[PDB]
């Protein structure tokens, strides 16, 4: 997945 | 955004301090109404990715709906990746790279990187593809935020049909008729629309039981 | 909407946060009142078909109004249909095609069909009847949404003329005289206008019985 | 017709 | 409006959300006070006729003050059409029409045809023309709206002068001095206003009587 | 006359 | 106002909403407090005679200081017709002329003549001439509205050295020292400013006395 | 003078 | 802060009001939420290491915060220097100095220094370092600012699934799952939902327990 | 205030109404608490000595901080006369003068001497001279208002040690450490405080202690 | 000095 | 340190 619960919009895992 | 300046060129200028203060006072107002989907479409008008996440972020409330919103961004950044595969190798130097799908939510792509796809002959739209993913996002969200369903909404003896039919299509518009409307309303009104029949725009229903 | 930059061009720049900002405001506050068409008008100047689209859907009550706009819209495309037909086959390569009654309301035709419809000599003013049909909507609207009847507006005995000539008036424009006005006023008041005859301006009876 | 009631707004059937 | 732009011509720009929205705020706060007047008159400067009819419009209330001007308008464009006739026939190709009383009001005439008048050499300014008319018709309300005659302004026994010379004065400049203003005074005050006499600036009289 | 009762500003007759 | 524009010229711009807005704001919450003139000499910067008389005529209240306004400028505008005589006969063809006492006030002369003297080499500020005479108006108002005079200020026994000092100086702004401050404190503080004595600034006094 | 009592900034006698 | 003018040049422009006021009135009210860092990060675009300043010295709450974000700065400036050193001597004249730790956060360098930094080919975006270390302080202290773990969020008997969710993502969100929230729902919900079993989006869960 | 057009070049702007308007509430709602200094030196940022006094006058309370200022800005205008003479004669035709003391704080010189000494190679930044001197009245305003000193702050028993830390650090500021702020602690927090020992930052005694 | 008390900021003795 | 407790930001030691 391109984004994963915990971190802001725009960032890698 | 990405504007057109006086001259006749397309350059990115920095998201003014109103499309925030609106976006956030129209999440905060108006929680996920339908309505607030096309102010983001229009709030976020020539956005880049970047600026779109700004957007996405300043928000404070309604967190399992910004939950909502990442997954579909991933099935959709999934979706692209297995249709538009992009290899890797190194970047050619000065020169730019294929948006990933990954990229074109602005995980991984720069400013930079954005705007490069973004004044191109042919632009390849990075952020009218997140656009599209967000608002896919948002119609989910809102469509299964409804506080109730169609079938209930049905007109009360004392109650205006203005607001009857207010209440109803409120509802089908969260959720996104002609025969389902009569069936919910009162015997009082039915029976002059029931004798109306087919062919009646719904302002002759309207005006007939005005 | 479509603008004139300070170099000497038209050019399409994205609708700021105040045209959506006021436009709900004066949806929100003043309802479906005959002032609230003029604002529309007036905000939406050099709109575009998608412009004038997300001002529609910005508001987020009045359902019924908005389904009668809608069905205005029909009737005024299908006749557009039927007035202007248009080929089919192949739009040809980097040409400009024909606007469906469709296109006018945006449901297929795209923003940049839009602009190039608009940035044309002779130009084809989808803009301008897309916002004749949307107009036709809100004068019906606004007419069969009006309180009371123009005969119902009568004056008080203890009331002033003042009072009664503006409920009168905003009556009469909610549903777009000179024999009526003197009508519905009581004994008082119409003892001195019945003497002042015809050929009196509506100020010597306002001055006369004021 | 061009436009049908549930969809907003410039969306075809 | 007709604006200059930065690269030095003159072009028509679309009304902006505030020049409505202060002018729909001062007719709804102040009413028809003469303050209303230089408002319209700085709201609207370089407007064109249908940005004037847009102003016009907006507001809401005072119905009957609206027909006023409506019929100082006509009035108006009587005056026009008599001392300014126009011939008919066909308008020549490519060519500028002269205006009517009726054109000034933007009733016949288009946006279009407005802008060639005012961007003319010498330009005929239908604007200022229907600035004049609009504006004799504010001038002609507020005269007759007028709550109390200045015969009855006068200043109470424990009234300070201020209070006194600032009711006579905005009644004054309502209905469109220098022996009046001490004849309603009580006889404090007057005592030493008889014994200054003629020769004395307001000032002296309110610093004596201070 | 250029306006008559009942109609909005800049409508003919 | 007049303002320079982006090209490199001087031209004429139509006044702002908010001019207007805020001056007619700030003479209704502050009334004619001193501080209030720093605000229209700053608001009307660049501002042509027209502009200042819109300003002057936006205010609803005070009509007698509009009054003494009035007075001082015909005062200032007989004095510039003495100083400054004009010819008469007739004004030569796309020429032109002087301006008169009234011409800087802009009752006889227009908004035309007015851009001409002021883009003019060298130019005539006709607008800064009649500020002048406005701003001695507001001086002399501010000045007689003084609620009390300097030597009511007094500092009371338990209220703190600092609220004395504001009220002291702001009646001192009022009406347009030193040895005066100390006379009129209480005992208190004065025991320690006498022992003080000369060549202290106004820290030492307020912070020995703190 | 330029201003009498009773007409609005601007305006001659 | 840093823009692009309409000739198509990168030029300094200053710090608009609505930049402070948003960004004190957005740390007023929402404190150090998370959602107020990407204000920053948006309202801060462009900004120079000046503005930056201005910003972070508007606030006038939280001070320990700022001193977090000051101990947070000096290391990352020993931790530039350390990975940068820069040379001594003497300035060559007419020439553009390397940017020390010390430098990019604006406490010896000026302001023509930064812009010299920033209109550089390739520019030194002393800025960007700047806004790195700042975030950086920021998400330091908004990371230990919450008020309770996401241990503590657990599910109420009686409240709906739908805020649960919401607490616990911004409670996950103030921190920086799937396992963990099935764990502190109550037996209801997670009735269902260890039935769903792995592999379903957050929405299949939301929807079953609705 | 000084600002680049978009041709590239530096003209003086006419101040806005907000510059004006968010001056006078920031000191109207902060008093002069230390966050206040920033607004001013942000939003006069470009901004003549004249467009400073403007400011100043804006303000109408703290009228003893207004001389304060006053005597302040003599004091420097002194130390600028005694530092840098300037000679007298006949000002040279079409030349530039050099600045006085009294020059740059506005009193004698003009705004065109102001516009021709900022406009200049190398320009003398007369408004940066007035800027440092009414900036290190406001410091010494602000200094000296302090409510209380930092002594007196200490943590309450039943008060969390953010609370206190910020009271310390906001006093602090106001009066323009390490071991102070341990022994103003109670027992509690102290016993780990105390335990922790040197070397340890803001937030590793917050955390302990939290 | 270059000011004075009772008077607006930017004027002379 | 670039920055210490008790002045604004952007000011040396
Ligand atoms: O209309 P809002 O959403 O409530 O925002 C406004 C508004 O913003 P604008 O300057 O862009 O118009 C103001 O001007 P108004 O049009 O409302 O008059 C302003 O100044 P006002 O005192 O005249 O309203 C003000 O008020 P304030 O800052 O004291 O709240 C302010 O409200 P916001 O702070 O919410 O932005
Ligand atoms: O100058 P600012 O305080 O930074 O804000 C201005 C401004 O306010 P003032 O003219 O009172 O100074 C505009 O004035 P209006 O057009 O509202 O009369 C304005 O207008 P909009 O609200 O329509 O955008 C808009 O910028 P612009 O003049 O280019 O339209 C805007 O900046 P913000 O809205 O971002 O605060």
């Amino acid at each position: 997945p391109v984004l994963f619960p915990g971190q802001p919009f725009g960032q890698p895992p | 955004p990405i504007v057109q300046n006086l001259q006749g060129q397309m350059v990115h200028q920095c998201i003014s301090p109103r499309t925030l203060n609106a976006w956030v006072k129209v999440v905060e107002e108006k929680a996920f109404s339908p309505e607030v989907i096309p102010m983001f479409s229009a709030l976020s008008c020539g956005a880049t990715p970047q600026d779109l996440n700004t957007m996405l972020n300043t928000v404070g409330g309604h967190q399992a709906a910004m939950q909502m919103l990442k997954e579909t961004i991933n099935e959709e950044a999934a979706e692209w990746d297995r249709l538009h595969p992009v290899h890797a190798g190194p970047i050619a130097p000065g020169q730019m790279r294929e948006p990933r799908g990954s990229d074109i939510a602005g995980t991984t792509s720069t400013l930079q990187e954005q705007i490069g796809w973004m004044t191109h002959n042919p632009p390849i739209p990075v952020g009218e593809i997140y656009k599209r993913w967000i608002i896919l996002g948002l119609n989910k969200i809102v469509r299964m935020y409804s506080p109730t369903s169609i079938l209930d909404i049905r007109q009360g003896p004392k109650e205006p049909f203005r607001d009857y039919v207010d209440r109803f299509y409120k509802t089908l518009r969260a959720e996104q008729t002609e025969t389902l409307l009569v069936q919910n309303a009162n015997p009082d009104c039915k029976t002059i629309l029931k004798a109306l029949g087919p062919g009646a725009t719904l302002e002759e229903m309207m005006t007939a039981c005005q």
